């Protein structure tokens, strides 16, 4: 499963759609199968493990109690109203799956913004009670590393698990425990459409030959401005990203982003 | 050796979401099955009073692997209810994106979700990769050379003599297993091209990226058409072009080829699996407003009965919930639908599911590629018959071989090649449009106050449908109706089983405690709970 050499990896799915693990399946340079081979023992993933059922339990028990210790990498919300009953594995509440392998961990890496912040399934009028890693689990001394997006980019979980493997210790992170060397920075200050926000020089639809010419997108409900993330910078895919594709960022990095940036279309 | 008893797979591994299947088995055979999906986020609950363009930046997060298909859905929905037009420009960017979609998407599931169920990784180990070789290459144009495949072996060696086998820790075929069947080579083979893979994926999804912004999650859809003026451009298509070429190129050249030398191998799993009746939507409209203008049509087929499809008949729909965690017993069709959660506990009240129990004409429907290829077949597509009629030859198999996890399998190889070709014309009328000075993408639109819309996608793995009821220009009710609700929902309140359910019934099960049969008809369907429950 994993003993000696490459550092333990248990990836727990909490609340979640599986969109921040497809990301880390578009890792490049390294590549996924650097990473699971040479990199990391990735040793219980529900996605991609051979094991299923008891094996997999017993997998997963076999990582967290190892003597070498283990990093856990969490991906979505934690379901809390009703004492937990609204996500369970293996007949037990992902609340109480979290609240006794997390503290264990040597780190955590919240991955993505429902892990992170509560995301989509804590949107208004939140029926399952979700939140946030940090929120739900405070009362256990769990801080993890919070890397937002819905899903984030990549670059920024192979980031930080090089830096904390090398260095011992977390990168400086923000007030919302995110890196601030891929979350220092709005989207909005990095924007090739930056001139034309100066400018006043707004597409009015997108229909329109302003939005043509790729004007700013605020008037169309951009969150640029109030939005921390590295994707102007980064990309996504070696590619694109939302506002070079001609759509409003929809601040998918800020916590609480389903209730605090809706109508999308509107600023 | 032959158990007596149940046997619970909690979690199901190698899907999207949290699933536990439970069986019970007499004398070696699962004579009974439940289908329990156990996380519930409520989407439609928290999409109630918000705007309705914001509805596909939500339900887009039902699911991040079949990302993309619910955007599509809801913009589909919303553009319905506002009885907007959009461009032809935008129908093919659509298209595009989601042509591309099935073809990571299947890719992924074959080697990445599924192949674990069939190929012995560790096996790998003992083969003679000179052997292997001329195997892969004799399937394949393609050559692979023994050097090629040493070097698999050597990095697998390497790895599994860490002691730290990750994701291959307690696999069912660790120390040998019964029904895993392969010889080394062939499990070389097939490890090779599973992390081959791992790689080809990456540029699979990037086509999605070139005009959708990313991959997960894609940001170019608006009521009344695409955002990415971009798109238009010669780079751009240049670019999706060549990486739709090598990943077509894959399809034809490494999948295919493993999915017929596993198949062959596995042909007992011809007997194993089947299902009874089967609905798919139709998919790569050239008219937003009917269904019979796409590429892959639209039916209905009960028991079998592929001589006599029935159209879809939209109202034909209800959503059962008496076996399920919401209130009460009554069914509703989407636009009348309700999700009003009440947890009972495993069979608490005879209820085991967040799935709701889509029926049509009150029977439960298997959906996806299966289905979608059995349809068009029926309808005399002809290159869905080329394919299948192909491999069919090629597997020494008639027709009624299709009716199991097997034929399911194979249903999902057949229909990534006819989408991987289908995406070049698409792509070439792209251009010629484009060429005839057609540079409009996005089309003006109103909010009706009042209005019902429903969009439908036949995603990868099958019937998608999104329904609205606008109120005061809001989202009075929004329902979504995936095809693993169809699938893998439970019971409906005719006790009738679901197409997972009923598939399960006959299978057997040679060591309890490492079911990997019950995992093969499962992973047959590509199961996605995220989508199911939302
Ligand atoms: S952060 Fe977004 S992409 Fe990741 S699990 Fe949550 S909804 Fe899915
Ligand atoms: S498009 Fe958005 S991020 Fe770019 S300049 Fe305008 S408001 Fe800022
Ligand atoms: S929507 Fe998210 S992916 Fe980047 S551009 Fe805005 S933070
Ligand atoms: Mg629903």
């Amino acid at each position: 499963l994993m003993g000696p050499r490459r550092p333990s990896v248990v990836y727990l799915h909490n609340a979640e759609c599986t969109g921040c693990s497809e990301s880390v399946l578009r890792a490049f340079e390294p590549y996924i199968d650097t990473l699971i081979l040479d990199t990391l023992s990735l040793d219980y993933h529900e996605t991609i493990m051979a094991a299923a059922g008891d094996a997999a339990e017993a997998a997963l028990e076999q990582a967290v109690n190892s003597p070498h210790g283990f990093i856990a990498v969490v991906e979505g919300g934690i379901p809390t109203a009703a004492n937990g009953i609204y996500g369970k594995v293996a007949n037990h509440t992902m609340l109480d799956i979290c609240s006794r392998i997390l503290p264990k961990a040597q780190a955590v890496i919240a991955y993505g913004t429902c892990a992170t912040f509560g995301g989509v399934q804590a949107a208004k009028p939140n029926p399952t009670g979700a939140k946030g890693v940090n929120d739900a689990l405070k009362h256990l001394g769990v801080k993890a590393i919070n890397i937002a997006g819905c899903p984030p980019n990549p670059y920024n979980l192979v980031g930080t698990i090089v830096y904390y493997l090398k260095n011992k210790a977390a990168p400086e992170l923000d007030s919302l425990n995110r890196p601030t060397m891929f979350f220092g920075q709005t989207v909005h200050e990095q924007c090739p459409r930056l001139p034309h926000f100066d400018a006043g020089e707004f597409a009015p639809s997108f229909e329109s030959e302003e939005a043509r010419k790729g004007w700013c997108l605020y008037e169309l409900g951009c969150k640029g401005p109030v939005t921390m993330n590295n994707c102007p910078k980064i990309k996504f895919n070696q590619t694109n990203w939302p506002v070079d594709a001609g759509h409003p960022c929809i601040g998918c990095s800020e916590p609480d982003f389903w209730d605090a940036m809706t109508p999308f279309y509107q600023n | 050796s032959s158990y007596s008893g149940p046997i619970v797979v909690d979690p199901v591994t190698r899907i999207e979401g949290h699933l536990r299947i439970e069986v019970e088995v007499e004398n070696g055979k699962v004579k009974n099955a439940y289908s329990s999906s156990t996380l519930f986020r409520g989407l439609e609950i928290i999409l109630k009073g918000r705007d309705p363009r914001d509805a596909q930046h939500f339900t887009q997060r039902t699911c991040g692997v079949c990302t993309y298909t619910h955007a599509l859905a809801s913009t589909r929905c919303v553009d319905n209810a506002v009885g907007v037009h959009i461009p032809k420009n935008a129908t093919y960017i659509r298209n595009l994106v989601l042509g591309a979609q099935y073809l990571h998407d299947h890719i992924v599931h074959f080697y990445h979700l599924h192949a674990l169920d069939f190929v012995d990784v560790t096996a790998a180990l003992k083969a003679d990769p000179a052997k292997a070789a001329k195997v892969a290459s004799s399937i394949s144009p393609r050559k692979t050379t023994a050097a090629d495949l040493k070097a698999v072996q050597d990095k697998l060696k390497t790895f599994v003599e860490t002691g730290q086998l990750g994701p291959f820790t307690n696999a069912y075929f660790l120390g040998g297993h019964p029904a895993y069947y392969l010889d080394p080579e062939t499990n070389l083979i097939a490890t090779a091209h599973y992390l081959e893979a791992l790689r080809l994926q990456v540029k699979a999804a990037r086509a999605m990226a070139v005009f959708g912004a990313k991959n997960p999650h894609t940001q170019f859809t608006v009521v009344g058409g695409v955002t990415c003026y971009d798109a238009l451009t010669p780079q751009r298509i240049a670019e999706f072009e060549a990486l739709w070429k090598e990943t077509k190129a894959f399809v034809d050249e490494v999948y295919i080829p493993d999915l017929l030398v596993v198949a062959a191998a596995y042909k007992d799993w011809t007997q194993y699996g089947g299902t009874d009746n089967f609905i798919t939507f139709g998919e790569f409209p050239k008219d937003e407003y009917d269904l019979n203008s796409r590429f892959f049509k639209p039916g209905v087929v009960f028991k079998r009965d592929f001589k006599n499809i029935k159209p879809f008949d939209k109202m034909q729909i209800e959503e059962h919930v008496r076996h399920s965690w919401y209130e009460g017993a009554e069914a509703r069709h989407p636009w009348k639908g309700q999700t009003q959660p009440k947890y009972t506990d495993l069979h608490g009240d005879d209820r085991y599911s967040w799935m709701k129990a889509p029926r049509y004409m009150g029977e439960p429907m298997e959906t996806g590629p299966l289905a979608q290829v059995l349809i068009a077949y029926s309808q005399g597509h002809p290159k869905v018959k080329a394919v299948t009629d192909a491999v069919l030859a090629k597997l020494g198999v008639g027709p009624e071989a299709l009716f199991s996890t097997l034929g399911r399998t194979a249903a999902r190889g057949i229909e990534t090649a006819v989408i991987a070709e289908y995406v070049g014309v698409m792509l070439q009328e792209y251009k010629d449009n484009i060429a005839k000075g057609d540079n409009v993408i996005c089309a003006p639109w109103e909010m009706p106050k009042q209005a019902e819309g429903v969009g439908f996608v036949n995603a990868p793995r099958g019937g998608l449908s999104h329904w609205i009821r606008i109120e005061d220009g809001k989202i009075g009710n929004f329902q979504l109706v995936v095809p693993s609700t169809w699938t893998l929902g439970p019971r409906c309140d005719k006790n009738k089983l679901s197409p997972v359910e009923a598939s399960l019934i006959g299978t057997p099960v040679a060591d309890a405690k490492r079911p990997v049969e019950i995992l093969r008809t499962v992973h047959s369907f590509d199961p996605c709970i995220a989508c199911g429950v939302h």
